[PDB]
């Protein structure tokens, strides 16, 4: 808690590693979500929804 | 000021680059 | 470099509240901007869907009039 | 006058692939491609699109590349300076039905069935115009006759076509079983070209939606950045000795 | 191994066209044209030379328009959609012996016949490269064997060429009666072979003189201009007050 | 060379006028020695001199 | 009464140099 | 920062001297000056140019004739 709130905003380069670990796990996060909704909101129609996907003949 | 700096810089750096280039799997 | 002659009090900027004076007077931006711009809006609006308009008009016109 | 020379309006469909947050319906891409097979491909080239394409979107690794078995390819020249045919990779484009343009001239009248692989976006309106005039060969109106070799067409401009219409009931066998339908298979043979012409668009949604709520993320934080370096300026008190 | 891998040096040739203010001799051009079509062009290429390249180089318009015509060129295809043929024209490449780089493989026991266009220019000394090689068919030097489809040439590195000695005596009759001995017919295809790898020389080396004299003009009154600039300075007293 | 310099050298514009009409004239005079040059130095070798010229069967 | 003659000179001038650049002696 | 300096300067105007003639002026004492100021940085830079392109001459004419039969 205070360790890394205290070295946050006294060292720049504790606070330029803060950022890029924001920038990581938020852009993952929002990666995941952006997912997950796009999944919900196109239920059957993914590739792997196909029933005959595996018998050409 | 000068070695903790010296650390802190370096850590960001080696964070920078495991954000920039993501080899999730070279942990081999 | 003009000779200056002035007293400016300010305060700083971590001592005031940053974005409620989007939202404040908001009335008084919506009247100013209203009452000051309607004869611009006027002026730039009006000749484009007047001629948007004529020109749809003598369009059905000639279509109607070519039919049997 | 000038109604027929534009054509007739096309209407809007609601199709699947519509909306900031919709996927193709990957179903429907595999019996359009097949509808492509076995009535398309006969007088129309997709030369932009290769077997390999169709991976991870309609079919497996192993169908698509049975598939390209089927078809003969020229190769070459051999260490006999001989070209020589051998069943196709998953690298192969679709095969051409003609050599040449005149060479598919000849065979329909002189008119040219142009390539499918952009169609949907290389006409105004591309989905709905390709599904409408797919579907609406109809009699013509009262006092127009269409010569010899052309058939109606209210959505083709001038109102003839030279394409006969092919679209018919039970025109193609479908693995899945739904009823093989006029519009059944109008529908999926446009999902399939609208795949064809813009394979990148699911991604490219994904990453749309991501990128402007971040980049929204990031306005306000501008916005708030300055304001804040500005709130010293705009709130100060200036004292002057002039009065008008 | 030691030398042979490199080969034997050619020796330097006086070639007509050899120095600052000296043409090609354009009667030797269309000799070795001649021996060209006679000799080479049913082996190598010149994919680089038109019909119209030579029209005022060594043969009249009309020459090389008959020329031209004796040749079936495939054009196409036409409204049907088929390849045909028709003569040559001034426009047309010159023809190919073979279909293309595995046909000429296969009629020469695996050695490709390199395309002549640029030959001079694409080897070291090459006029007197390509010279002494054609006329440097001999004998090998005791215990050197050379295997079944090569021939020893020592110019060649290695000494062993898949090309067989072509320039024989009288292999071709000329239209102006030059006797054609080896050499004779040596010199004139190289000639020949030198005009197409440069055919822009004898503009260039025109040119060249012009504005190289032209250049040097200007170079002396350069001179005179920065002297004139410079002598104020350069004849101007300067008094100073310091001695050591 | 005074009496010269009292007609061109007196205008500038007279001067360039001066200047451009050297080059030209200059430009010429060189080429055609050039060429003569070139025709003296090659004698019997041009395309003209071609012995059979038109006469290809 | 100068700067017509300046005119006019540099209006020689300027015709010299175009007859000069492009060369149309196969057009006149 | 200008430099403060006491001098007298005469100069001859461009038109009243010759231009050219100076150029082969005392030829023979302008080439002795070069050779005699010049002549060790000149063997410094041609005798290890020269030196080594000699001995690999030698080396290869040695070699070729020692792979003869
Ligand atoms: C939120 C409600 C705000 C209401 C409010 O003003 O406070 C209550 C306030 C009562 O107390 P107050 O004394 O007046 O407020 C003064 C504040 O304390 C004084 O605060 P301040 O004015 O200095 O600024 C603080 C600000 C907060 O600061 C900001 O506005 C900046 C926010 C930017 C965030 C950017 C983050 C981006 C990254 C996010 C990370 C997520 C995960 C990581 C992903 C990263 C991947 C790479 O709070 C806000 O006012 C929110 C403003 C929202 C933007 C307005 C856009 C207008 C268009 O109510 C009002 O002011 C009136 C409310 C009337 C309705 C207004 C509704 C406006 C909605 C727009
Ligand atoms: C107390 C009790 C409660 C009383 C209040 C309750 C009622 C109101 C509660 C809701 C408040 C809503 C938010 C505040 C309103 C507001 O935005 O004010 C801005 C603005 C502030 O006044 P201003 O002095 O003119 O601002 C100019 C300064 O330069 C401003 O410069 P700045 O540096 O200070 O601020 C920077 C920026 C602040 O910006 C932000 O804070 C970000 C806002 C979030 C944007 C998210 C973007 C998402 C994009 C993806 C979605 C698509 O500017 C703005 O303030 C907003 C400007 C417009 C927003 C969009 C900016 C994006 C660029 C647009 C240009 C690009 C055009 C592209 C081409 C389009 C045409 C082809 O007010 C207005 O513009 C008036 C028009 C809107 C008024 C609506 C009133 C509706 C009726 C309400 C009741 C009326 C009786 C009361
Ligand atoms: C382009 C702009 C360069 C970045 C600017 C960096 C900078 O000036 O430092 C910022 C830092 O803010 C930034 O914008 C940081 C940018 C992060 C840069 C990410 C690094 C990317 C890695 C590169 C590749 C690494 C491999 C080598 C300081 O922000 P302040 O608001 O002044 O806060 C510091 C004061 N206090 C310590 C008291 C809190
Ligand atoms: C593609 C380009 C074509 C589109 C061009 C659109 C923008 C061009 C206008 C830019 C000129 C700037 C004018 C401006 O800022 O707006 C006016 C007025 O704007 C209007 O009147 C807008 C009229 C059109 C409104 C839109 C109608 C519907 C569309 C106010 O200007 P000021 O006299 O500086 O006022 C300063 C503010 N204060 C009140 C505090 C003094
Ligand atoms: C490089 C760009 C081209 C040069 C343009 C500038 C020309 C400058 C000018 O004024 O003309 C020159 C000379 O002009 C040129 O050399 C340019 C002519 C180019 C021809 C047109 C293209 C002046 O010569 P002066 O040495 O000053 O002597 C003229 C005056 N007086 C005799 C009285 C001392
Ligand atoms: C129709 C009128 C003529 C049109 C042409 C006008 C331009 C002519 C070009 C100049 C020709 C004369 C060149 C100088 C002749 C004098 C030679 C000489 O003695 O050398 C000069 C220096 O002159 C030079 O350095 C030579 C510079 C010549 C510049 C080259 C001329 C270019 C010719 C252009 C011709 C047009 C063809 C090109 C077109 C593109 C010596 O100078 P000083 O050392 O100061 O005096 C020595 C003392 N004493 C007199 C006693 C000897
Ligand atoms: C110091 C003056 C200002 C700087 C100018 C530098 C001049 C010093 C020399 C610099 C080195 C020149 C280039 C060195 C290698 C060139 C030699 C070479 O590589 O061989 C070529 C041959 O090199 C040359 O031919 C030299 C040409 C020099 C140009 C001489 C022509 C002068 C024309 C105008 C007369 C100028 C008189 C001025 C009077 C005031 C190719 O020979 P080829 O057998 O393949 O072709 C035959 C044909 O003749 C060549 O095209
Ligand atoms: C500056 C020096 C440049 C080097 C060349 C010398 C000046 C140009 C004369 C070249 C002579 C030559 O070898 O060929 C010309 C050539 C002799 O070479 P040939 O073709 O081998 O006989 O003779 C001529 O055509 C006439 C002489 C050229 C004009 C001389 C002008 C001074
Ligand atoms: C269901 C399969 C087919 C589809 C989806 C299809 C699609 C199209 C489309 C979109 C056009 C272009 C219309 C325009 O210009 O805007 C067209 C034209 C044409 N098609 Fe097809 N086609 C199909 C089958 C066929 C078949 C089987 C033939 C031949 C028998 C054919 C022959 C033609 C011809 C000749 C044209 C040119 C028509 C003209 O210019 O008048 N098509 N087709
Ligand atoms: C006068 C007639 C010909 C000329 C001037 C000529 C010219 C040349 C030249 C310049 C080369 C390149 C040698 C090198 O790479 O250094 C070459 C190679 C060759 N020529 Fe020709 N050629 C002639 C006729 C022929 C004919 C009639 C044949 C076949 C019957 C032939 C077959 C070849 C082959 C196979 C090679 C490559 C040999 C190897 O790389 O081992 N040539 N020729």
């Amino acid at each position: 808690f205070e360790g890394f709130y205290k070295l946050i905003m006294r060292r720049n380069s504790v606070y330029v590693t803060f950022i890029i670990a924001g920038a990581f796990f938020g852009e993952r996060a929002v990666d995941y979500g952006v997912h997950k909704l796009w999944e919900r909101n196109n239920v059957g129609k993914r590739y792997e929804d196909i029933s005959v996907l595996g018998q050409r003949p | 000021i000068d070695i903790q700096a010296a650390a802190g810089w370096g850590i960001a750096a080696a964070a920078g680059a495991i954000w920039v280039v993501q080899p999730f799997g070279w942990i081999k | 470099p003009v000779k200056l002659k002035a007293v400016v009090y300010a305060l700083s900027p971590f001592q005031q509240k940053i974005m409620t004076g989007l939202w404040k007077d908001l009335p008084e931006k919506i009247h100013h901007k209203v009452s000051e711009n309607w004869i611009s809006a006027t002026l730039l609006v009006t000749p484009v869907v007047g001629t948007y308009w004529y020109a749809q008009y003598f369009k059905e016109q000639e279509k109607l009039e070519h039919r049997f | 006058a000038d109604e027929a020379e534009h054509g007739l309006e096309c209407p809007n469909y609601p199709w699947p692939h519509e909306g900031i947050l919709s996927s193709y319906d990957h179903a429907s891409i595999r019996r359009g491609h097949q509808v492509y097979q076995q009535v398309c491909a006969s007088c129309h080239s997709m030369s932009l699109i290769s077997y390999r394409d169709l991976v991870g979107v309609a079919y497996t690794e192993e169908e698509a590349k049975a598939m390209a078995a089927e078809i003969e390819v020229v190769d070459g020249p051999n260490d006999e300076g001989e070209m020589f045919t051998r069943p196709g990779k998953l690298s192969d484009r679709l095969p051409e039905p003609y050599s040449n343009e005149s060479a598919a001239r000849f065979a329909n009248g002189g008119a040219y069935p142009p390539d499918l692989s952009l169609v949907t976006k290389a006409r105004h309106n591309g989905q709905n115009y390709v599904f409408a005039l797919l579907t609406g060969y109809r009699d013509p109106p009262a006092g127009i006759s269409i010569r010899e070799g052309l058939h109606y067409n209210p959505y083709f401009p001038g109102g003839a076509i030279a394409m006969p219409k092919m679209l018919n009931d039970e025109a193609v066998e479908y693995e899945d079983g739904t009823p093989a339908t006029e519009a059944q298979m109008g529908k999926d043979v446009v999902s399939f070209l609208s795949w064809a012409a813009e394979p990148e668009m699911e991604e490219r949604k994904l990453m749309g939606f991501k990128w402007i709520f971040l980049l929204s993320l990031a306005l306000l934080q501008a916005a708030y950045y300055r304001r804040l370096k500005w709130s010293v300026l705009k709130s100060r008190k200036l004292v002057l000795d002039v009065v008008n």
